[PDB]
């Protein structure tokens, strides 16, 4: 019940995640995961009902994605936990995380496959089915288009902002909130999703393992954000069209609401807060 | 105020967009778009990605594409 930095993890903790993530995908169960954040990444509009991301919920919303997930891997392994990524820290495509051991490292040129690691497409582990761009193979250009990823300066500004959201809540909005997805300012969530490239850019990111170690970490800046910012709270608090309340019932599951998911420690702790 | 339709040959690929709220194809296939509050817009394919214009988002999923089918 402790989500650990990626960089701290053991040989043996490397192996047993790798394990279970590629056994969820042999069982046919890991593909149904991509394929649920894409339906809800095509769905949710500024204009209209959001419920994943440009919303006040895009937070719970994912914290409660990555809580299946991880209760998926567990009943593979029950030692595994998710692991997450600071990419303000481990900055560069020589990060461990990108080693061989672990997720692999970036695309090739020609066509952006990725060639080494334990999903790199010709081990015959990691069918990429759930698609838009027909090709099947894991696929990356690390800081291929943008330049850098961001740094504990940005991290720290965005994480000043006491405004948990604000009207019109959704990708023009200003806040906390808005400003960690990225859509407003130095862009942190959003920027992160693009450096990677490949699948990862797209709808059906979740193809790609990092998306987990990735909003894993987001999943704590939310975290470490409430602990700068006591006094403030996740709104709105009551009926606003289009956008998920505090205490109402969030989408697909519909027996959780944000308020629900606010205290993390509920469900596991980080390795350090 | 929804945008102009487009038809063009971008990269070898035959982009178009037409409004519906917008609707873009690539070779004949659709391809999600979607348009955000300060008015840029994301396609499926680059969806973390805000480009100025539906013609922006059509070139960029040919770009993203690499020769590759669109699949519906
Ligand atoms: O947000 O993926
Ligand atoms: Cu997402
Ligand atoms: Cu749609
Ligand atoms: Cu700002
Ligand atoms: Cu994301």
């Amino acid at each position: 019940t402790v989500r650990k930095n990626q960089a701290t993890l053991t040989a043996d903790e490397k192996r047993r995640f790798v394990a279970a993530v590629l056994e969820l995908k042999r069982s046919g169960r890991y593909d149904e995961f991509v394929r649920t954040h894409n339906e809800f990444i095509m769905s949710d509009t500024d204009s209209g009902e959001r419920t994943g991301h440009r919303s006040p919920s895009f937070l719970p919303w994912h914290r409660r994605f990555l809580l299946d997930f991880e209760q998926a891997l567990q009943s593979v392994d029950s030692s595994v936990t998710l692991p997450y990524w600071d990419w303000s820290a481990d900055r560069t495509v020589r990060a461990s995380l990108w080693a061989p051991d672990f997720l692999g490292g970036t695309g090739r040129s020609t066509d952006g496959r990725v060639m080494d690691g334990p999903f790199a497409a010709s081990t015959g582990n990691w069918p990429i089915n759930v698609r838009v761009d027909s090709r099947t193979y894991l696929r990356r250009s690390l800081g291929g288009s943008v330049a850098e990823l961001p740094t504990r300066a940005e991290v720290e500004s965005v994480l000043a902002i006491s405004a948990y959201d604000l009207p019109p809540y959704n990708s023009a909005s200003e806040g906390f909130r808005n400003h960690l997805e990225g859509w407003r300012g130095v862009n942190l969530h959003n920027r992160v999703h693009v450096w990677v490239g490949g699948q990862m850019a797209t709808g059906v990111s979740p193809n790609d393992p990092v998306f987990w170690l990735h909003h894993a970490y987001v999943d704590k800046l939310w975290a470490e954000w409430q602990r700068r910012h006591p006094d403030s709270a996740y709104v709105p608090t009551g009926g606003t069209p289009d956008v998920v309340d505090l205490n109402e019932t969030m989408k697909p599951w519909n027996t959780v609401r944000p308020a629900d998911l606010l205290d993390h420690t509920a469900y596991y702790t980080f390795d350090a807060l | 105020a929804a945008p102009e339709s487009f038809d063009e040959v971008y990269k070898g690929r035959r982009i178009q967009g037409r409004p519906a709220g917008y609707e873009v194809f690539v070779d004949g296939v659709q391809l999600h778009v979607m348009r955000n509050a300060d008015g840029s817009w994301i396609s499926v394919v680059s969806h973390y990605d805000p480009v100025p214009t539906p013609r922006a988002a059509a070139r960029a999923a040919v770009d993203e594409l690499q020769g590759a089918p669109l699949l519906p």
